[PDB]
DNA sequence: CGCTGCGTTTTTTTTTTCATGTGCCGGTCTCACACGTGCCTGGAGACTAGTAAGCGCTTCTAGTGGCGGTTAAAACGCGGTAGACAGCGCGTACGTGCGTTTAAGCGGTGCTAGAGCTGTCTACGACCAATTGAGCGGCCTCGGCACCGGGATGCGATTTTTTTTTTCATACTCGAG
DNA sequence: GTATGAAAAAAAAAATCGCATCCCGGTGCCGAGGCCGCTCAATTGGTCGTAGACAGCTCTAGCACCGCTTAAACGCACGTACGCGCTGTCTACCGCGTTTTAACCGCCACTAGAAGCGCTTACTAGTCTCCAGGCACGTGTGAGACCGGCACATGAAAAAAAAAACGCAGCGGTAC
């Protein structure tokens, strides 16, 4: 359900595993409950701390 | 010429690799790496290039979390650098060493 | 040979920089080099005895997963 | 007058508490607690003495591991005194929140 | 009859678990968070042990489900029943 | 007036007491370890039997070299800038330790919910054939996504047009000729 | 003589400038999507056997009080040392442009070892019967905590003594 939105928002028709990455990682509790399970060639949510960006 | 200020070319560098999954380790360095350390364990062993690419996948997967914790660490001594003393508070605090 | 070297300064960079690292220190490098080795160390042992008990002169993915499952760093999209 | 310096008690505080191992907080407090969270869950439960006693002995473990991991989050921001600040550090690398 | 009892964790005896910690000096704010964690801690482990206790048709919360509870958790007590 | 040093008054630093909590010795009382005894259940014996697993042989995959070529990627080094670390000041938040107040603890005592065992019955799942059609390996195809450029779009960075205070010198104002 | 006024510099906001990132198509290739017929693993249906639902009974242990005792919690007060922000020095870590290197391709040929298929044996589960190991009772004696008296190393105070701003006084110098 999640990961199929996922790709449409980068309009694709096929699902990678960057999509799953992308729909777990933002669901609180597929996150939760897939705590300690890395997700192949999914890389990471984007995330800056704050206090590097500059100006 | 013109030149970026020491940081934006980082910050760009960050925005790109997040938004990105490639592999960031070079996949034949790795491979004989992995080759040397399992000599150790065992000699004249066969890998599947998958099982490879599964240890590869893993090891980025974990240092790439790592320096995420790592970094909140640097930055909690109001620095920006991440120093070893920040690795190993991380690692300590994960429970990887004592 | 010392294969450790060939994890050049850049790409641990690159790793840091997925991290969300804006600023890394000389001696990191090395020490990122020392926690990686512990890492593989530790996977590959356990993955190698899976190997040895179904008694296979070659490591499978299978190996590695279980390696990683025991480690308690499970991987998807590799089989198990 | 006879004080001692800020900072004194507290070293033996320590020293006092780290020898012994008997369980800090007032148990009839504890007890009630565990009963008011009980009901969180099911109306008119009972408690085996032993359970109530197995989750103080687990909870004071707890929270005297995490002071633990607290302090040296303190302690690497070159302070002395704890803040929230380093149980939310703490708790993040451990991986009880995001 | 007093619903509040979060509160009977009372600072003294947080300073303790702290000072075991080898805690030298304590924020004020603390007390709160720490009472806190222990609010979120207690209420995960008895979720969790109701449930064992639950699941047996019992009206009566065992040692054993604490066990159950604390070993799930990743939070594993011997001598109780381990 | 300005300095200069030199006796003064205070501050810093040393030395010696001193009041404190330490962990150290040796006698009393408690309930917890250890024994033990007798009963009961769960391990051992042994033999039956049926099937898992190990070894060799059959095939064929998928892993290990190895061979150059081009390119993207590391290497290295130089140059400067911003961020790490120390050092100053200020301010309040902790810490100590005192007195008031509270509620924990303790131990013995009386009820009663609910544990938990114990001996029944019966629906429910194992098992054991025989059947059959889904799910799997295998072969085509074609339509997404990856790679190309090319240009529009966004953003940091540098290099040019606005306040701010100050800074060193010139237009007004009282008596003077 | 004096209030005065325009130059220096500082700080700042705007417009080249150029630089790297997103969108528009066009090109092509490869991998997903889908059918094919073949194989075994799911279903059908029946019986045998046990697991567990059930209702009692038993007694446990969990709740809840009584009512002293005291320790711990609470609540103030005075001050100190720690947290925290602000600065300014230097150096180390980023950014960009030579030079060096080795990875990633799309081929090669060869072999092990993986992975499957069979046949044979020795290894387990499965009956039952029979002892003894092991546990739930009741007893007792001793380790250990608890109490209170000790020197005892201590950090905190008190008592002298080796320096840094403060008066205050002597005196030289210098224009007038
Ligand atoms: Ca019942
Ligand atoms: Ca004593
Ligand atoms: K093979
Ligand atoms: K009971």
């Amino acid at each position: 359900e999640l990961a199929g939105n996922a790709a449409r928002d980068n309009k694709k028709t096929r699902i990678i595993p960057r999509h799953l990455q992308l729909a777990i990682r933002n669901d609180e509790e597929l996150n939760k409950l897939l705590g300690r399970v890395t997700i192949a060639q999914g890389g990471v949510l984007p995330n800056i701390q704050a206090v590097l960006l500059p100006k | 010429p013109h030149r970026y200020r020491p940081g934006t070319v980082a910050l760009r560098e960050i925005r790109r690799y997040q938004k990105s999954t490639e592999l960031l380790i070079r996949k034949l360095p790795f491979q004989r790496l992995v080759r040397e350390i399992a000599q150790d364990f065992k000699t004249d062993l066969r890998f599947q290039s998958s099982a490879v690419m599964a240890l590869q996948e893993a090891c980025e997967a974990y240092l790439v979390g790592l320096f995420e914790d790592t970094n909140l660490c640097a930055i909690h001594a109001k620095r920006v650098t991440i120093m070893p003393k920040d690795i190993q508070l991380a690692r300590r605090i994960r429970g990887e060493r004592a | 040979r010392d294969n450790i070297q060939g994890i050049t300064k850049p790409a641990i960079r690159r790793l840091a920089r997925r991290g969300g690292v804006k600023r890394i220190s000389g001696l990191i490098y090395e020490e990122t080099r020392g926690v990686l080795k512990v890492f593989l160390e530790n996977v590959i042992r356990d993955a190698v005895t899976y190997t040895e008990h179904a008694k296979r002169k070659t490591v499978t993915a299978m190996d590695v997963v279980y390696a990683l499952k025991r480690q308690g760093r499970t991987l998807y999209g590799f089989g198990g």
